[PDB]
RNA sequence: GUUGAGGCGAAUUCGGUGAUCCUCUGCUGCCAAGAAAAGCCUCUAGCGAGCACACACACGGCCCGUACCCCAAACCGACA
RNA sequence: GGGUGGGGGAGUGAGAAUGCAGGCAUGAGUAGCGACAAGGCAAGUGAGAACCUUGCCCGCCGAAAGACCAAGGGUUCCUGGGCCAGGCCAGUCCGCCCAGGGUGAGUCGGGACCUAAGGCGAGGCCGACAGGCGUAGUCGAUGGACAACGGGUUGAUAUUC
RNA sequence: GGAGCUGUCAACCGAGCGUGGAUCCGAGGAUUUCCGAAUGGGGAAACCCAGCACGAGUGAUGUCGUGCUACCCGCAUCUGAAUAUAUAGGGUGCGGGAGGGAACGCGGGGAAGUGAAACAUCUCAGUACCCGUAGGAGGAGAAAACAAUUGUGAUUCCGCAAGUAGUGGCGAGCGAACGCGGAACAGGCUAAACCGCACGCAUGGGUAACCGGGUAGGGGUUGUGUGUGCGGGGUUGUGGGAGGAUAUGUCUCAGCGCUACCCGGCUGAGAGGCAGUCAGAAAGUGUCGUGGUUAGCGGAAGUGGCCUGGGAUGGUCUGCCGUAGACGGUGAGAGCCCGGUACGCGAAAACCCGGCACCUGCCUAGUAUCAAUUCCCGAGUAGCAGCGGGCCCGUGGAAUCCGCUGUGAAUCCGCCGGGACCACCCGGUAAGCCUAAAUACUCCUCGAUGACCGAUAGCGGAUUAGUACCGUGAGGGAAUGGU
């Protein structure tokens, strides 16, 4: 998963792309969990941890860091 | 904060009547229960760049089970049936040939 | 009626009332209280108070 | 015809009888004298520089219910 | 985990309260097995068949014992399994048990429209306190307004596909 | 903190993470759907439907995201209906409340069963219950008090006095105080007279004879008189203040008080002293703790022989520690096997407590003497009468205290109390406010304990427990532990 140390490099923008990516990817991989192609399952809990991790950085830039 | 309409649209639901709908190009979501046609439309819309002709919603309330002395209820759960537009492409389900 | 006074705030009190036979019931002392249409400038506009005659027979109040 | 699905597929005219239904929120009679509001139409107050209409094309039509029993073994009666 | 001795303290002794709780007898393999429509044979399945499956007879309802709703119930619906509990007998069957599946609406019934009886009720009036009543208003169908018909299809939905 | 981990019934798996420090423990922050006081509107709680603003999205309606939008009260501002003054009302902006909680507090309302061997007075009992409203406690509290020839000196709570004096259909019952011994101690602000200052009114609407007093003039008109508020002054019972005459300036300075002078006095500033999160004023900011709380770490001594045994922690020989022989576990009674125990270390951060500074505010001459002429000393109050309540006191000769109705005072030569009342004497100073401690309780959090229970016991609840089940509902409410 990424670091939060390396996640707080990026300013803005790239946070929310970052986001936007991660999304996908668990969007994804619900779908290939669903119709049952998915073999590591700890991959969801890993993408959404790593989502958690974004939104936490983003708002804490926001209220002052 | 920043809304994906990747977060309406939960998995596919596989099963025999998914698998004849897809014949006829027709697909069978499991949406938020909270969400509305208007929305499931717009957001598989984006998701899939595709076109939708209509969507047709259904609740379905969970199964009752007892397990050792007492009754257990599984989750509500809200189906959306896509239908595409009359020529459109088809969305590639990843794993739903039929 | 009206037990309350609007400027002093005096109630009702509560008691006894005594037979001859020494039966004791409950009843209530209610204050004397009168409809005043009060003032607050010469001329004014009059306003409908329930005040107690001790409030009337001191200054308290103007019609 | 694995008795599932398939393929083909004729003629369809004229009478009788006849409503608890329709014309009918009508008609006739009677006294016991028989909801409201929205909706619709219209009047002006008002607004007003852009309007109203015809055709064609392309679109948007939301939320909840929808399974099954329902003079019953699935409802009310402790019970099929 | 106990015995004995010197002391200390008791929720210290049950056969009866038409006593209370649990277990178990007697009645006794006794009564009953829930309408007066009625069942039979052949074949099948199976360890096991009066009751399950198929076929053919016979009988009963047919202003219901048929077909749809509302209220109520809540997965009882379909498919595949099961058979020690349940079904007043047995059961291979099941409204029972297990898993998965299944309910698609611009027009149907409701809301987003409207109000009745009635409810709540800004201020308000009344009432020692608690509170009572009520205006503006806002809810409240069993009523008003408002746009769809025929056919086909699934094991299970259809005026919805 | 240091090698495993991905909670439990509750296993089976599957797939992964970890010395580059996981899981785990503590603190702070972020996120925090919907309902609920629930508060945009509605509603059958957990559902429905919005308005405005800003963004997103669409070819455009649709759609999405985030904020704000209840009512009432207070304050500040704008407007001033009928209607003129104006007010009601309305708009805007700031604050505040609402509801919950096991017990304990205070104020108010207030049963019956029962006892009286019946029963109404009486009791039960100011109990049960209800309403209002708090705080970590609350209420009370600083003499208009007791006492009695002496004196004590705010309040509260404990033990006595005492089942006493008394009271009572003198029945059943009920039941003080004085004073004595203790716990804990604490006292402070105001109103009023008077003097100034601001709004308002009468009068001269100028004869104020006032403007700091006076020493003489100056403008001679703004003085004079009261109400509303802000300052100063005042706070006592041996009465005290206000007002007068002898009697003086923490320290200084700028202004001003009509002018030249004495004495001033006022405002502002600087200089010093004091006090401070307090009842006596209210906040905040840094820094420091041998401070404390919220994780924790270390911590001595048998692998001893033999016997029995599945197994030694048992028996018997032995060795040792002990500031540690508490408790528990381990294959049977363990100080030396394990967690631990005695004892000793330990805190980023947060919170509590304390200290020091910043900071805040108070003090800026009045002390005594005399005068006894005047003013003030909390009002529809006290007192009195009527009806009640409560005090040992059940209306009695009934004082003291509280309520309603009526009448209704005075300011020290006043007024109130000392159990009807009167005279004398003694005590005190009502009708304004605040106040720590000693006392009450435990929903809860730690740490202990038991001649308490041990599964029909002990909580209803060791087990799915306020669950299953019963009831329309308020409510009622189980059973089931052990290889
Ligand atoms: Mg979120
Ligand atoms: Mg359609
Ligand atoms: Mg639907
Ligand atoms: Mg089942
Ligand atoms: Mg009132
Ligand atoms: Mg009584
Ligand atoms: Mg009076
Ligand atoms: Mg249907
Ligand atoms: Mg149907
Ligand atoms: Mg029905
Ligand atoms: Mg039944
Ligand atoms: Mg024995
Ligand atoms: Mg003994
Ligand atoms: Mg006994
Ligand atoms: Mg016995
Ligand atoms: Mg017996
Ligand atoms: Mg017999
Ligand atoms: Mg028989
Ligand atoms: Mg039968
Ligand atoms: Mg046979
Ligand atoms: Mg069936
Ligand atoms: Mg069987
Ligand atoms: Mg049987
Ligand atoms: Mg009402
Ligand atoms: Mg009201
Ligand atoms: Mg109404
Ligand atoms: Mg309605
Ligand atoms: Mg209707
Ligand atoms: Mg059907
Ligand atoms: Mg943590
Ligand atoms: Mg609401
Ligand atoms: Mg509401
Ligand atoms: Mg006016
Ligand atoms: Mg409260
Ligand atoms: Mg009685
Ligand atoms: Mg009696
Ligand atoms: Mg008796
Ligand atoms: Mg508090
Ligand atoms: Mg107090
Ligand atoms: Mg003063
Ligand atoms: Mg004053
Ligand atoms: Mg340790
Ligand atoms: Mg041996
Ligand atoms: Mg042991
Ligand atoms: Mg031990
Ligand atoms: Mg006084
Ligand atoms: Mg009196
Ligand atoms: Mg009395
Ligand atoms: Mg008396
Ligand atoms: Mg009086
Ligand atoms: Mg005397
Ligand atoms: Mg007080
Ligand atoms: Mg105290
Ligand atoms: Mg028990
Ligand atoms: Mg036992
Ligand atoms: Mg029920
Ligand atoms: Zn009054």
């Amino acid at each position: 998963g990424v670091s939060p140390g390396e996640l707080r490099e990026l300013t803005d923008e790239e946070l929310a792309e970052r986001l936007r990516e991660s999304k996908e990817e668990l969007f994804n991989l619900r779908f290939q969990m669903a119709t049952g192609q998915l073999n590591n399952n700890r991959r969801l809990r890993t993408v959404r941890q790593e989502i958690a991790r974004i939104y936490t950085v983003l708002r804490e830039r926001e209220l002052g860091l | 904060t920043l809304a994906d309409p990747r977060d309406i649209i939960l998995a596919p639901v596989i099963s025999e009547k998914s698998y004849g709908l897809l014949d006829d190009n027709v697909y069978t979501f499991l949406v938020r229960p909270d969400s509305n046609k208007t929305q499931i439309k717009i957001a598989v819309e984006k998701i899939f760049a595709v076109k939708v002709a209509s969507v047709n919603t259904a609740n379905r309330q969970g199964k009752r089970k007892r397990t050792r002395t007492g009754y257990g209820k599984r989750k509500s759960t809200k189906r959306a049936i896509v239908t595409l537009a009359p020529g459109s492409r088809p969305i590639d389900l990843f794993g739903a040939p039929a | 009626m009206a037990a309350v006074c609007d400027i002093c705030g005096k109630g009702p009190g509560f008691g006894k009332s005594v037979s001859h036979s020494h039966r004791r019931t409950s009843r209530r002392w209610d204050p004397n209280i009168q409809t005043v249409h009060a003032v607050t400038r010469p001329g004014g506009n009059k306003k409908r108070l329930n005040v107690c005659t001790s409030c009337i027979k001191a200054g308290k109040i103007t019609r």
